[PDB]
């Protein structure tokens, strides 16, 4: 998969991810969300191999959800975040490993304070104000390094997000259809329908 | 690396350099390539650094285990199956070329081993990138029926030749002096040819040079 | 391509009068693309700290697995770990992963409890000890800080004269290095107290 | 190859070979050339011993070297084919590699050149 | 290396170089390749001597535990045990063993063992790689029943030209004898046998 | 490396970082990657050092040739196109070069043409070349407008740089400021990515991810 | 398959003073572990108040200094004795370098000498012939080990004044040539200590108006 | 490009206080054959050089034809050939060094290792090294192939630096080569027993040594050693 | 260079051609004209290895220029496109080979005839009622062979070319920035500016 | 391949196998790998049959228009020529030839000529694949200063040997005399000298 992009503003964190699911020749699908909410507060975007992108997001998902069942509790993004770099870790050095870039976007209702995590297939975790993987952060990045500030609102990240696109769509040789772009805030999960 | 060892009249001497070069850079001027694996037998590690202390800690942990069990003296012999039999089982992937010498019961030896598995006898031997020019002086001097003045002589001349002429060995000599009838004596630093001249000048700088963000207290303690 | 220059950064320790230092960069990249300014390299377990550069996914796996470690060790020796015992436990976890080591290029600074001694230890990536008396590199411009630190350093400084010393060496070293930089950390650790102090530098 | 050399100076300066082609061309029928305010003219004339000519395909005296300049000639009329050939040639490649058509002078100057390297080359009148 | 081993009359005798090589530099000048599996049963050793050290060890092991239940082996037993460990490893060995050996039933024996792990049984066998430049002096000069005389000076003479013209066969010539009388060792050095 | 240069209404404006590197080892933190082929002509360093100098210095020898035989300033259309035919004769051979060739005429304005070791010539209004070109072409696509100031593209280009020196590894050093007009080319001083940084940190109020 | 290229270790440095400039070299020449010759010069007086050092694949090396020497020689005969300025002198070799683009002289190529007001002047090279003025520079081996504690001795990089804290910089005052030598030594004594290639001996040409000195010093030879 | 088939190992040398000592075996391998054992491979040159060459013995035969035309040559209308426009050592070295770079820059080197040995007209001692890749360095001792690994060790000891050259006699000079010319019969499986030995004196002139052989040999031990660890008998 | 499309209608010859210039990593032009006027009624498009491209166009142009000046006469599209195919030809058996795809769009003044020519890299020539290079057919010829007639005015080619350009913006991964129209006709040849 | 070429009191004689393969299967059987440069200078060929024919006759080309202008060639004249081609066409040629011929002034002489090119002049000389099987042998029988009948037995006895162990030689001894009395071919069938 390609663009996958996350940005931590003031209350909230947003991801934003492309459509495109190419087949080497042709583009199959225009509409694909690349994503699964892990909790109700917790959202994992993902990009890497075929197949495996899907599969460990999902076994991500079945795991935090078995967790919340258990303790009836919500993991914080946090620890989330350090359950999904030992797996990619233990990943690396196996026969076959997963080849699968994430960003997880989540809200802690304890601190109240948004938290974005990137890891890469390695197991390389930081905490960002914002992020990237794969040739997107090589873009986008001198974007958000000006104009970025802590205190943003939501739509201030939202605007300096539709910034970072336009350079992508002007720049990239790729045609990636546009991005589904999901907010994670205090009251949960939404996607932003019109973008 | 340059490590020797060779028999003199009642006793087995070995001898090393003291340099651990990483490609063509120096990592450390003054480590001991001269392993313990008993009280009276010692053992000289070329090849991977690594793999040769690795191995040697192994089989003088085990060596001392057989010597409880048997409540005998440990034997070089043994040393060297145990130390072969497992070289041999990794191919050569454990990259060690150890020179092995001591004093039991039985009497003074002398062994080298390679990666793979060979060992050989002999009355004086070098391994390392070295060897050539220690056993080149060790062919010049190295007679029979040798003292021990002598022999700690011809040992430390040979590490020499590697320090001089053999950009992978370099800064000090090691020995260990292994005699019937007595403790063994581990002499490092026995030579110390390469000390650093004094410098030209003083790099101590004024207290503020540095430009500094952020200071704190670290919390070592126990809660 | 290369494990262990992939992510770059650097770490070196030095030994002075009564005192330790432990310093390393903030730089966490993916080749040419700096990712991170605040990826820290240097943690500690009581007394004993220990500076981890090369592949980050190991950095991160190999101190959580020696905090792992030396929280069991306290809890059955009923005292913390000092540096020379933590140093054969580092040596002996590198060595264990003999034929798919962690690219890590570790380094151990401390002050032994009950004798006051400083100690520094430097291992390559499968666990052989380099103890020196002066001073440890590490990472992809430890070539630039072999030379900074046997031009730079003398024995016996006082902990802020050896503040200096080491700053200098770590900043001028990750200024020749394309994959280090973007911020540093010194560490000065006496025998009950330890001072941290972030540096300022040229962010390229 | 031919390398004999037919253009040499004589005792008294001259280039004999140089002054005969001028001979030649003295025997060429007319040709003017006349430049108002926003044009030129090049007007020719043409012998009238010929006739039962066919004036559609005989070679006309005015030639295009570029839609932009033309030349035209008096003297040897085979020789004349050689320079419009070669300073067609030049139009075209100085277009490709300038972006830009050449000068009249430029490509005078290309073709007096010609005709000067002739005068001092061996195996060559 | 330079082996071979010959019956005779009274018995067999073993013969080898002393050279072992690294490339072009001879790691060891001195090395005794004439090793004991048995009292009265020993191989020559050519190929890899991690390969051919760590087999005559297990031999030696095998042979060992053969004579504390069922006494004295057999050549044929000793040159089987050989074979078995070469054959069933020969994808991670490259060893070329000699066996030879006195019985008093069956007098002298000589198996060679080349690197696929077959077994031959012959009146005399040379081996390594010096052993090609004398296998026409060899064919010319063996015979059978020799003396123990006849057959040291025909296993030294062998030998020389072997370590004249092979330059990784080299030293001095070790000799092993195997007869009713015992086992008597011989040693032969460069300005002896060079003359010859 | 990171060099860009763009048309505006003021003429063009040139930067460039400064920085060398062998592997991660860092050579030189002062490079000079504008090479200065003539008082009216400049041309930008990417790719093979020695091939963006020699064959842009032999260039202004073929420029100087053509302006004695022609009396008249090479056009950059012209001048391009030398340096174009001769590298697509090389083709092959493994010359490696990417460079901007600028100046302003009479007849074409100012022109700047991308030139390229595997014999491309594009025309354009904005080019960014260099392992840091995609951090650079996000601050120049946002802020670009032709009626830019002379003063406000100056600092676009030198930002623009910033930019790339901050993220890219293979960037950085110094930047080197040129404004190309129609008299001729004009230097606008070596800045210190160091200094310039913390500058512009606190004049800005960006970088806000990184401490100071 | 035969390699027409090798590596005879060695390290170099110049430095341009404010009247004066330095090349130097240390004297050891090597092939893999093997010490060739513990004294083989490799900076060389070329005439017109020109040194010069070729340091890396030693044939190379020799071949580009010997033609370069041989271009002063015929700058003199074609252009009426006249003085080649160290300018030319670069351009000079970029040319020499160039011409074996598509087989490069395998060399890290350093020359020093004064410019045409008499300030002190070193111009470093690359294989293949790009070049530029610079201040300070080292090459070779240990070339690494050297330039960061130059960046830091000469031009005072991430030293600031006591009491300001990172707002005032150290100001860059000028070294005298006894001050730059001390410099020298220190950098190839402390390459010395922790690269294998360096060692023997170090030898300094010394350039001012008056004209080229040698002065040598011992390194350690292990 | 090439491979070199018949071959000569090391060649060794050292500076004394009035000369030059030059010496290399006399064989000619053919890979682990010893295939030829009267190859001489010293070759004078006029009473002033010794030229030494290990290697391709084939390319040795053609550098061999080189030095025999290059005397031939100086000779001609040369009424001091034999007196003042002799040929020195130098220039017979600068030759040979210029032939081999040219050699190795049309990727087709002679397959060599070269050491030059000689006494100067003014009775400077010369030595210095060229071989397949032009590289020439120059030493108080010098030494190709194994005898750079072995025989510079020994040879060290005897001249260390430029200052222990006046305190070198020719008896502890020719001492110190035999000996590392035994050491190498010893430790090189590609040399043998036979060898020649030069040396070049600017009192005494050449002297040339030929069918010199490693003598004075420590084999004796060698009966006393025994399996390869555990084995008594 | 990415896609060119060619279409002969009733009456004249449209060629379309891609505007993105791509040096691997980024959009280095979005308005690339790649297309050179051969003579007044002759046009040709390009597409293949970069500066090859140019490099042979513009020396063809010239050639056919010199032509037309020497004997004050244009070429038929035939002709040129014969010329252009024997240069390919020799090209393909040379040290360097041009790698070179072209169309050949012509009016024949004496036929009274649009013609479109197609010729590759090796100097495969066909005559053709509509033609592409590249990945440009696979997407495009299916709707060609539905929708193509001979008799077809230069409007209705427009429409179709529309429908062509539409559905390789829907299913290539690449964004190859729209294109340039050329038509080819009696009259000469013109660029419809709005497409 | 197994040639060889011994001189002796009158002369020389060169001696050679008939097997020319192709991998394993023998080519020809009957080979004559024994050929004439000149009246009284020949050759014995090893190596690629293209390669050692190609030269020899440019060889003989080379001699007979030496002969020509300056009367009869020396037999180190002829070596030369031979080594001339091979080592200046070292990259291109793969032939191992052995040079011998008879003056009246030199008697007998041998030169030998390896795979670089080099010459090497010898009182007796081995080459091809199988000559690797006789160096032993070769080395312990030559004597200076032979028979006829002496040399003839050496050389049936050498490639007797070399031919036993050496499957790519094979067929019939071919020889050819080389004395002052003239030139005499000689023929040695399998029958013959496999029962030496
Ligand atoms: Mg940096
Ligand atoms: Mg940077
Ligand atoms: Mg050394
Ligand atoms: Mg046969």
């Amino acid at each position: 998969m390609d663009i996958i992009l996350g940005i931590r503003v003031q209350d909230s964190v947003i991801l934003a991810s492309s459509k495109a699911v190419t087949r080497g020749i042709s583009v199959l699908k225009d509409s694909d969300d690349k994503t699964r909410q892990l909790s109700p507060h917790t959202l994992m975007s993902f990009a890497g191999e075929a197949g495996d992108t899907v599969q460990f997001a999902e076994y991500i998902q079945a795991n935090i959800q078995l967790y919340s069942i258990r303790e009836d509790y919500e993991l914080s993004p946090q620890a989330v975040s350090s359950f999904v770099r030992q797996e990619l870790a233990k990943s690396i050095r196996s026969r076959r490993p997963y080849q699968v870039n994430v960003l997880i976007g989540g809200y802690d209702k304890k601190k109240n304070k948004p938290e974005l995590y990137q890891i890469d297939y390695l197991g390389t975790k930081v905490e960002l104000p914002y992020g990237a993987h794969g040739y997107s952060g090589f873009y986008t990045f001198s974007l958000l390094d000006h104009h970025y500030r802590p205190d943003m609102t939501t739509e201030e990240g939202l605007d300096l997000l539709k910034l970072c696109v336009q350079e992508l769509e002007k720049r990239m040789p790729m045609d990636f259809k546009g991005v589904i772009v999901k907010i994670v805030d205090k009251d949960g999960i939404r996607q932003v329908d019109d973008f | 690396t340059t490590i020797a060892g060779l028999v003199f009249q009642d006793g087995v001497i070995l001898g090393a350099d003291t340099r651990a070069t990483n490609d063509s850079v120096v990592a450390d001027k003054s480590c001991e390539k001269i392993h313990f694996i008993a009280p009276k037998i010692y053992c000289c590690g070329a090849g991977v650094a690594a793999d040769a202390e690795a191995v040697t800690q192994l089989i003088g942990s085990n060596i001392e285990l057989h010597s409880l069990y048997t409540s005998r003296e440990p034997r070089v012999v043994s040393a060297l199956q145990m130390l072969k039999q497992h070289l041999f089982k990794y191919q050569g992937h454990i990259g060690a070329y150890l020179i092995v010498a001591g004093v039991d019961p039985t009497g003074s030896h002398l062994f080298s081993i390679h990666a793979h598995g060979s060992t050989d006898v002999g009355y004086y031997l070098s391994l390392g990138s070295g060897s050539l020019a220690a056993m080149a002086v060790l062919e010049s001097h190295w007679k029979q029926d040798l003292t021990k003045e002598e022999a700690i002589k011809l040992a430390s001349d040979a590490i020499q030749a590697g320090i001089w002429n053999d950009l992978g060995s370099g800064s000090n000599v090691d020995v260990c002096v292994m005699e019937i009838g007595k403790d063994a004596e581990y002499l490092r630093n026995y030579l110390t040819p390469n000390v650093r001249e004094e410098k030209q000048k003083s790099y101590k700088f004024p207290r503020g040079t540095t430009a500094v963000l952020k200071e704190s207290i670290v919390n070592i303690c126990d809660i | 391509s290369d494990p262990s220059s992939i992510n770059g950064g650097i770490v070196v320790a030095m030994t002075g009068k009564d005192c330790v230092a432990i310093a390393c960069d903030l730089r966490l990249g993916s080749q040419s693309l700096g990712v991170s300014n605040k990826f820290e390299k240097i943690f500690h377990y009581g007394h004993v700290f220990l500076g981890i550069t090369g592949l980050a996914t190991d950095v991160t796996t190999l101190n959580e697995m020696f905090r792992y470690k030396t929280n069991l060790y306290k809890l059955k020796e009923e005292r913390a770990i000092e540096p020379e015992t933590f140093t054969q436990l580092v040596s002996s976890s590198l060595y264990e992963r003999r034929f798919g080591p962690y690219f890590v290029g570790p380094v151990v600074a401390g002050i032994n409890s009950k004798s006051g001694k400083p100690f520094i230890a430097g291992f390559d990536l499968i666990g052989c000890i380099d103890e020196a008396k002066d001073f440890i590199v590490s990472g992809t411009a430890s070539d630039q800080l072999f030379g900074m630190c046997e031009s730079l350093y003398e024995p016996n400084l006082e902990p802020e004269d050896l503040f200096e010393t080491i700053s200098q060496a770590l900043l001028n070293a990750a200024d020749r290095d394309a994959l280090s930089g973007w911020g540093a950390v010194v560490y000065i650790i006496k025998k009950d107290e330890v001072v941290k102090r972030y540096l300022k530098m040229r962010q390229d | 190859g031919y390398d004999r050399a037919l253009s040499i100076f004589s005792p008294d300066g001259h280039i004999f070979q140089v002054e005969y082609a001028l001979e030649a061309v003295k025997r060429g029928t007319c040709a003017v050339g006349v430049k108002g305010k926003n044009c030129v003219v090049l007007g020719c004339e043409r012998r009238s011993t010929l006739k039962l000519q066919d004036t559609r395909i005989t070679p006309s005296k005015v030639s295009k070297i570029d839609s932009h300049v033309v030349l035209s000639f008096s003297g040897l009329n085979a020789d004349s084919r050689i320079l419009i050939e070669k300073a067609r040639v030049e139009a075209q490649s100085h277009r490709l590699t300038l972006e830009d058509p050449v000068t009249v002078e430029y490509l005078t100057r290309y073709v007096a050149g010609v005709q000067q390297r002739y005068t001092q080359s061996g195996g060559v009148r | 290396t330079s082996i071979m081993a010959v019956t005779f009359k009274d018995g067999v005798i073993l013969g080898a170089d002393s050279r072992t090589t690294t490339g072009a530099y001879i790691a060891n000048r001195v090395t005794d390749k004439l090793t004991r599996v048995h009292d009265k049963i020993w191989c020559c050793r050519s190929g890899s001597a991690a390969d051919t050290q760590a087999i005559a060890d297990i031999v030696q092991y095998h042979l060992e535990l053969y004579t504390s239940q069922y006494g004295t082996p057999s050549t044929e037993t000793a040159a089987s045990v050989f074979k078995e460990l070469c054959y069933e490893n020969k994808d991670n060995l490259t060893a070329g063993i000699i066996v030879a050996g006195y019985d008093d039933k069956n007098k002298g024996e000589v198996y060679t063992i080349p690197l696929g792990g077959s077994v031959h049984k012959l009146p005399y066998a040379i081996a390594g790689s010096g052993s090609t430049f004398i296998y026409g002096y060899c064919d010319k000069n063996f015979r059978e029943n020799m003396s123990k005389e006849e057959t040291v000076d025909f296993i030294k003479h062998s030998l020389s030209q072997a370590i004249k013209w092979d330059g990784s066969s080299g030293g001095v010539i070790r000799m092993v004898v195997l007869t009713a009388a015992g086992v008597e060792r011989l040693i032969f050095y460069p300005d002896e046998y060079e003359q010859l | 490396t990171t060099t860009l240069a763009f048309r505006f209404q003021g003429g063009i404006i040139v930067a460039v970082d400064s920085r060398a590197t062998a592997g991660n080892w860092v050579a030189s933190q002062t490079v000079k990657k504008v090479i200065e082929i003539n008082p009216f002509l400049l041309g930008t360093m990417a790719g093979g050092a020695a091939d963006c100098q020699f064959w842009e210095t032999w260039l202004g020898s073929q420029c100087r040739l053509h302006e004695l035989r022609e009396k008249e300033r090479i056009s950059v259309a012209a001048a391009s196109k030398i340096l174009s035919n001769l590298v697509y004769q090389y083709k092959g051979a493994g010359l490696s070069m990417g460079t901007m060739i600028c100046g302003y005429t009479r007849k074409e304005g100012p022109t700047i043409y991308y030139v390229d070791s595997d014999g491309t010539r594009l025309k354009g209004d904005i080019f960014c070349v260099g392992s840091g070109q995609t951090f650079a072409y996000g601050v120049l696509d946002s802020n670009y407008k032709w009626d830019l100031s002379v003063e406000d593209a100056l600092y676009l280009g030198k930002r623009s740089i910033l930019a790339a020196a901050h993220r890219d590894a293979y960037s950085g050093g110094s930047v080197n400021l040129y404004h190309v007009t129609e008299d001729g080319w004009i230097y606008h001083g070596n800045h210190d990515v160091g200094e310039l940084f913390w500058k512009v940190k606190e004049e800005e109020g960006s970088f806000n991810n990184v401490i100071g | 398959q035969f390699n027409p290229y090798g590596d005879n270790g060695g390290t170099i440095l110049g430095i341009a003073g404010e009247d004066f400039a330095v090349l130097a070299g240390d004297t050891r020449n090597i092939t893999d572990y093997s010490i060739n010759s513990r004294y083989e010069p490799k900076v060389f007086d070329c005439g017109d108040n020109i040194v010069m050092s070729a340091n890396g694949f030693a044939a190379d090396g020799d071949a580009l200094v010997k033609r370069f020497k041989n271009s002063v020689k015929w700058y003199h005969f074609d252009h009426n004795d006249k003085k080649l300025s160290i300018n030319s002198a670069a351009r000079n070799i970029q040319h020499l370098l160039y011409g074996k683009r598509f087989f490069p002289y395998y060399v890290h190529t350093i020359i020093a000498g004064l410019d045409e007001d008499g300030k002190g002047a070193v111009y470093s090279f690359d294989p293949v012939g790009s070049y530029e003025r610079e201040q300070c520079r080292a090459g070779g081996a240990a070339a690494s080990l050297i330039m960061p504690f130059l960046d830091n001795q000469v031009n005072f990089k991430n030293q600031y004044e006591p009491g300001t804290n990172g707002k005032v910089k150290k100001p860059l005052k000028y070294l005298s040539v006894e001050e730059v030598i001390k410099l020298v030594r220190d950098s190839f004594t402390s390459a010395t200590e922790r690269h294998i290639q360096v060692g023997d001996g170090l030898e300094i040409l010394i350039v001012t108006k008056d004209g080229v000195r040698k002065e040598f010093y011992e390194l350690k030879r292990d | 490009t090439q491979q070199p088939i018949v071959t000569g190992t090391s060649v060794i040398s050292m500076k004394y206080d009035n000369g030059v000592i030059i010496a290399a075996d006399n064989l000619g391998s053919y890979g682990s054959l010893l295939r030829f054992n009267g190859v001489e491979r010293l070759i004078p040159v006029g009473d002033n050089t010794v030229v030494g060459i290990s290697g391709d013995i084939s390319d040795m035969q053609h550098i061999e034809r080189l030095l025999k035309d290059l005397v031939t040559e100086n000779a001609y209308d040369n009424p001091l050939a034999d007196a003042e426009e002799a040929l020195e050592p130098s220039y017979i070295f600068e030759y040979l060094a210029t032939v081999m770079y040219q050699r190795r820059s049309k990727m087709n080197p002679l397959w060599n290792a070269i050491i030059v040995a000689g006494v100067q007209s003014n009775g400077d001692q010369f030595l210095r090294y060229v071989n397949l890749l032009g590289v020439t360095y120059s030493s108080p001792t010098l030494a190709t192939g194994f005898g750079a690994h072995m025989a510079n060790p020994l040879l060290r000891k005897v001249v260390d630096r430029e200052s222990d050259i006046p305190k070198t006699t020719v008896q502890v000079a020719e001492e110190a080569i035999v000996n590392a010319m035994r050491v190498l019969y010893y430790r090189d499986a590609r040399s043998s027993r036979n060898f020649s030995l030069a040396i070049i004196d600017k009192n005494t002139g050449l002297t040339f040594k030929k069918n010199l052989q490693v003598e004075n040999m420590k084999w004796d031990f060698a009966k006393d050693i025994k399996g390869y660890g555990t084995q008594k008998i």
